[PDB]
RNA sequence: GGAUAGUGGCCUACCAUGGUUUCAACGGGUAACGGGGAAUAAGGGUUCGAUUCCGGAGAGGGAGCCUGAGAAACGGCUACCACAUCCAAGGAAGGCAGCAGGCGCGCAAAUUACCCAAUCCUAAUUCAGGGAGGUAGUGACAAUAAAUAACGAUACAGGGCCCAUUCGGGUCUUGUAAUUGGAAUGAGUACAAUGUAAAUACCUUAACGAGGAACAAUUGGAGGGCAAGUCUGGUGCCAGCAGCCGCGGUAAUUCCAGCUCCAAUAGCGUAUAUUAAAGUUGUUGCAGUUAAAAAGCUCGUAGUUGAACUUUGGGCCCGGUUGGCCGGUCGGAUUUCCAACGGGGCCUUUCCUUCUGGCUAACCUUGAGUCCUUGUGGCUCUUGGCGAACCAGGACUUUUACUUUGAAAAAAUUAGAGUGUUCAAAGCAGGCGUAUUGCUCGAAUAUAUUAGCAUGGAAUAAUAGAAUAGGACGUUUGGUUCUAUUUUGUUGGUUUCUAGGACCAUCGUAAUGAUUAAUAGGGACGGUCGGGGGCAUCAGUAUUCAAUUGUCAGAGGUGAAAUUCUUGGAUUUAUUGAAGACUAACUACUGCGAAAGCAUUUGCCAAGGACGUUUUCAUUAAUCAAGAACGAAAGUUAGGGGAUCGAAGAUGAUCAGAUACCGUCGUAGUCUUAACCAUAAACUAUGCCGACUAGGGAUCGGGUGGUGUUUUUUUAAUGACCCACUCGGCACCUUACGAGAAAUCAAAGUCUUUGGGUUCUGGGGGGAGUAUGGUCGCAAGGCUGAAACUUAAAGGAAUUG
RNA sequence: GAAUUUGGACAAACUUGGUCAUUUAGAGGAACUAAAAGUCGUAACAAGGUUUCCGUAGGUGAACCUGCGGAAGGAUCAU
RNA sequence: UCUAAGGGUCGGGUACGAUCAACUUAGAACUGGUACGGACAAGGGGAAUCUGACUGUCUAAUUAAAACAUAGCAUUGCGAUGGUCAGAAAGUGAUGUUGACGCAAU
RNA sequence: CUCUUAAGGUAGCCAAAUGCCUCGUCAUCUAAUUAGUGACGCGCAUGAAUGGAUUAACGAGAUUCCCACUGUCCCUAUCUA
């Protein structure tokens, strides 16, 4: 009878079947109590603050090859260096060393993208200003 | 949560049954794949039958048989014994010839 | 299917369509009761019974003769036995067993074998105190086993 | 063990109609499948049928015709709430039209649309197209 | 029983030993007060529910308390704790989770604004007070409508229409034009009014307010997915883009720019969370021979599921909802007609609860019937029958699950009737006048699973009632108990009958009471069946060693060499002995066992299958989390045994290296005793029980029959054969009727025409069957068993090459 | 009828340990993961040149090798 | 200063009355400058490392230990015309009133 | 790759009661540590019954730290025989 029970008065023995075979899904803990709050980098947020430590030049993934410009931004809660990614080309010219920047999730729900190896958040604010407005220059950075 | 994996592929026997070690190579292998040949020939060959016979006291004489069952490893079967390989339909096949 | 076994069969006793007759069958309806009365007295079960009345004389069955089964007959006339004749024989069979197993040591299936036979008389407990043709509160054991036969 | 008679008979005999014959001895009947089988005999999907009988069981060897394309049982048993055989008549049969959820409730073993007309509902049992 | 405002282990004195629990208690976590509801939905569902109605509230954390009908209040006290306010250092005052406002957190969120005019509430109260509330400002959280340009004529080329009169003029329209002109506006300022509590806005409104350099639209993209460049300049695996696949290394349809174009447009991206997609959570509805998955095997409690069988039918009436002549009415309906659809009665052995009954009602009631087409289509009366139609009561009427119908099912929200919000989101309004001191329709309707309640139904599914009858009726007949309103003369005492309470007693009536015996299960019995198991006991050969040996230079060993042992007779034949070793050949798509696994003889000990069976039992059962027996080989523990083969090891070769393959030895082991151990490619990587579907032979084990053949003692009996048949197996051959991604499959079939019962496991690959914690084990290890982090494929079948 | 005491329950609070949960430092050790071109060999996939693999025990710079048993996913469906 | 609970023997016209003894244990009041095992008697405890396992033994007059010993493991020789040892020899002796699961030596 | 032995220290373990150089370097205990403890280990000169390593229990053994407690000390005073 392909497996489960056709009971009328199983019901009980299904829910708990699927109560264990729920767990399969990395997203199934997200929505009980949180991943994100006990491990993960961003404390179930959508965006994150730190402080630039260093700048980096990350070897790209075959067959792919460059250097991808990146930084290892540690946070202001939690305090977890992580990597970052500068988007668009130059913007390693505008952040310094020891600068507020604004990172946010690469796109992928955490994970790499692409050619670029372990770094997984995009910049995108530094010194209270966008990257974007850095880059085609419609506002300047805030020096003071 | 809970995640991982593998597994594989099938063919059939009965149970089990014991070893016979290769008649050659000292492998030891079961009876239902085993592989096995009856060597029956004559003591004498068909160039000694005559000078034998010749010399031979007792008229009719004898020439029995040296009887033995050979059995091979599948490895030693296709060194030299016949087995070969059979294409996609001949290997349905069991007769001998 | 069967309970502990591989084995598929189906090898069983196919009774007719007759419920009356047999039609040729002679005799009257006590003189049937009173062989069964006897064979009682000598000290056999209802099965045993059954089977030398069956063949050795005329019974074809014993409620189509009759208008009563074996052991009911035997019930009325005060002849019915301590424990239900199968599980009796069942307990004998295990008893024996355990016997057998006691001289030995290393010998494995048997203990096994007896283990499915103890399933087996748990299980008919429980449906014979379920309809309370035993005792409630009454339970087979392997200590008190061969006190039991008698 | 046969967990339902019914079920199995109701196999059996489409088994034989996708085979292509006019006979099926099933087995061990029962007076659900009696009524099952006066329902289709009503409607047209089996001949006329003979139960026979030896005392225990009881046999029956229905003459179907062909015009049946499946007939089948929905185990186990559910119970339908009038507002409910709407969805049963959406998942299981082929079309609107035709084709008939068998039942039984309080007046009887019957088909869904007769429920409906009578104004009532209980169990489901299986379906006949 | 105090205390309470009243109940109760609320609280304890005394006494008891309970209460709860695999139907998941108790404990732990929660980025959890809850619901009404929100997101999205074919149906099923999945996620979220902080955000003006209840004991738990809670007023920084607790604990205590007076006042009062009401408080364990906090815009009230009391203390302690944590922090923190001001001093003429003696001492005083505090609490913001009501508005203003914002340190660190940040991913994130506003004026220390004006007013009780509404809306309400409180006060002795129309008169005061209310940061509750309203009003604006802040406001791209969301929603609604929504400008950014329109239009001629001219210069050209078309296309449809009117006179259907020729080439005559046209109402016109579809475009393109460094061809050129008048017109129409809102943004915006704003006399003014309106608006409001008073202002700002808006709805009106004079006045000024388009010609592009203006009153200027962005945000993404342009290889595919996915609408739009085989354009230009730069760049040279550099910089960069790229959710994914991929673009870039000297010609970029992807980068950095231009140009042009395509979407969406006052918004568009981007991030994380979620829903659909997702049948990648699977009840409906997945997968498990390999693609990820069936626990080694069997037992076994819980749970889930579980053969048939018990008024079926056959009649006779009654009235409904439907079909249609008749439209005898003027595209409205009536009443008698053939059938359907389910109803309601009464009869066919059918209390289909009632027992005491009044109305005894519908009536053997009929006192002389009539304004009827005789054929029974039907308004019409007269003194007096059967208890539910109305209530009065009681006697006892399996126990539910299921389902119909009903209320009870707060509002906004949801679906949704109406309606000028200038349309629309909305809102609940408004319409109409004889706009003379008036008239009037609305603010419906539906939804509310589960449980609780009443209420029919009685099929299906459960469950009791008569089997050493303390069993139903009862006109029987003693009796043993207990009760009793009225009356005897009244309130009371004992009494007689009297009516009923129960209980017991022998007689009295009913066909006096026991459903089958499931190609379900168990059990006995029958002669057979087997390399099934145990306990011994017998044989066999070889292998090695020894003694006797008979003998004579090379024997072992490989691809070839070497180690090696060799007249201190070696390898080698024959005669014996000793120790373990394993059951050859026969031995097979042969046999048993639950598997692991088991082959010499013989005996003993129980056990088991199939079969036979007009034997018995009577649903006993199918699978099964927990728990439990067995469980190869290798290991471990202490004895034995210790011949061959042989992890380690030594070695001689090999080779660039060889501690590997090839050789010659060789300790653990291989064997066994008692213990452990629990894994295996424990493999038919195919759960188990049940049913049904295609043919064909061959075979193991019973059984049936045949004047069959064969074998003795021609003949009898069996056995062995042959034939035909049938049961249960180890399997096979041929198709695919079907199934499948194929390979292949008689089961992997009967599954999108998706549901016979049940257990277990899997949800991309790795990380990892790791870490940790439990648990078993002497140990080796075993069972249970994550995470961070990483990655676009791993993989499975086939197809060429 | 105020201060003020006797007893009592209700008890914050601190001192002490015991805890259950959640985090987090740490010399050093041992892993895993990624990262265009790093050394050593070449262990599987063709009979990968000793057929693979499974369990278990030992050995070895490293792949790995060796034993005993098993499987075939074999290089054989076969007298 | 009380209460309770632990028992012995005698009794039945063929349920329990009378009495006799101890000490133990508990519970309650009531009470004192909060003292009460009142003097007397009578354990400091933990976290670790080193070392030998342990109880035991020894330098009687400086060393009590980590030294010796030990159980357990391993080894060796020995079948009595024997092994290990004694004796000046001895018709001598210890192991030995022993026998390889024993004796001797490590 | 090489000289070289009878073989070239294996499993383990350590500045250990075994390590000169040494107060080894790093961490921990402290205000501060040639003490202790955990690590590291080409170890002058560890190491397998000349037994190696681990240890529950025991210790008039050797060692360090902490709680408790003290006239040991600051800082000495007093009383009795």
């Amino acid at each position: 009878g392909k497996g489960k029970p056709r009971g009328l008065n199983s019901a009980r023995k299904l829910r708990v079947h699927r109560r264990n075979n729920r767990w399969a899904e990395n997203n199934y803990k997200k929505r009980l109590l949180g991943t994100a709050f006990k491990s993960s980098p961003f404390g179930g947020s959508s965006h994150a603050k730190g402080i630039v430590l260093e700048k980096l030049g990350i070897e790209s993934k075959q067959p792919n090859s460059a250097i991808r410009k990146c930084v290892r931004v540690q946070l202001i809660k939690n305090g977890k260096k992580v990597t970052a990614f500068v988007p668009n080309d130059g913007c390693l010219n505008f952040v310094d060393e020891n600068d507020e920047v604004l990172l946010a999730g690469f796109g992928r729900k955490g994970k790499a993208k692409g050619d670029i190896p372990g770094v997984r958040f995009k910049v995108v604010k530094v010194s209270g200003v966008s990257l974007l407005a850095l880059w085609k220059e419609k506002k300047e950075k805030p020096r003071s | 949560p809970k995640k991982r994996a593998s597994n594989g592929r099938n063919k059939k026997g009965r149970g089990h049954v014991k070893p016979v070690r290769c008649v050659n190579c000292s492998k030891s292998i079961p009876k239902d794949k085993a592989i096995k040949r009856m060597a029956i020939r004559n003591i004498v060959e068909a160039a000694a039958v005559r000078d034998l016979s010749e010399a031979s006291v007792y008229p009719e004489y004898a020439l029995p048989k040296t009887y033995n069952k050979l059995h091979y490893c599948v490895s030693c079967a296709i060194h030299a014994r016949i087995v070969r390989v059979r294409s996609r339909e001949d290997r349905k096949n069991r007769a001998p010839p | 299917g069967r309970m502990h076994s591989a084995g598929k069969g189906i090898s069983s006793s196919a009774i007719p369509y007759s419920r009356n007759a047999p039609a040729w069958f002679k005799l009257s309806s006590e003189s049937v009761i009173e062989q069964i009365v006897k064979y009682a007295r000598k000290g056999l079960t209802p099965s045993q019974i059954g089977v030398l009345l069956r063949d050795a004389h005329g019974v074809t069955q014993a409620r189509v003769i009759t208008g009563n089964k074996i052991m009911r007959i035997l019930k009325s006339n005060g002849l019915a036995p301590e424990i239900p004749e199968d599980l009796y024989y069942l307990i004998k069979k295990a008893v024996s067993v355990r016997k057998h197993l006691e001289r030995n040591r290393k010998d494995k299936d048997a203990k096994f074998r007896l283990i499915l036979i103890e399933s087996r008389i748990h299980r008919l407990a429980r449906y014979y105190r379920t309809v309370a043709v035993l005792p409630p509160n009454w339970k087979y054991e392997s200590a008190t086993a061969s006190a039991l036969v008698n | 063990t046969r967990s339902s008679v019914l079920a199995d008979a109701l196999n059996a005999i489409n088994n034989a109609e996708k085979t292509g014959k006019r006979q099926v001895l099933i087995r061990p009947s029962s007076k659900v499948i009696i009524k099952f089988l006066q329902v289709m005999q009503k409607h047209g999907y089996i001949g006329e049928f003979e139960y026979i009988d030896d005392h225990r069981s009881g046999k029956i060897v229905v003459q179907l015709n062909g015009r049946l394309n499946k007939c089948g049982v929905i185990s186990p048993r559910f119970n339908v709430k009038i507002g409910d055989i709407e969805k049963w008549t959406a998942n299981l049969l082929p079309a609107r039209q035709f084709g008939y959820v068998i039942l039984t409730t309080s007046a009887g073993i019957m088909d869904h649309e007769e429920a409906r007309r009578k104004h009532v509902s209980g169990k489901i049992l299986g379906f006949v197209y």
